């Protein structure tokens, strides 16, 4: 899901 | 994934004061619609985000959803512990991440706005409602 990696980016 | 923090307790009383009402209607309201509010509106899904060590390090997880539902159900006793929940969310983000990370800057902006809004808090606490434990 595309709108999920945005979540995973700002929490490296 | 660990269970989210409780939002109601049958052994705990339920209290509502003017300051908690303000925190729900002004502070939480204005921090919920902030542009940087989305990473802190849910509990951290450590399973889903490739973060297996998260709860080794955050021993008190906190999010705006849990705080919201705690304020809705009158789970708190006074305003100090709700402010403590907000501060715990911010400090969890700080300790877990790095001071230059985008999420830390977002949490810092949220904390600055939160500190302003709570500086606009009623000084005298007045009890609105109290219910003993069931």
């Amino acid at each position: 899901k595309p709108s999920f990696y945005v979540y995973s980016r700002v929490k490296n | 994934n660990p269970p989210p923090p409780e939002t109601s307790n049958p052994n705990k009383p339920k209290r509502q004061t003017n300051q908690l009402q303000y925190l729900l209607r002004v502070v939480l309201k204005t921090l919920w619609k902030h542009q940087f509010a989305w990473p802190f509106q849910q509990p951290v899904d450590a399973v889903k985000l490739n973060l297996p060590d998260y709860y080794k390090i955050i021993k008190t997880p906190m999010d705006m959803g849990t705080i919201k539902k705690r304020l809705e159900n009158n789970y708190y006793w006074n305003a100090q512990e709700c402010i403590q929940d907000f501060n715990t969310m911010f400090t969890n983000c700080y300790i877990y991440n790095k001071p230059g990370d985008d999420i830390v800057l977002m949490a810092e902006a949220l904390e600055k706005l939160f500190l302003q809004k709570i500086n606009e808090l009623p000084t005298e606490e007045t009890e609105i409602m109290i219910v003993q434990a069931k």
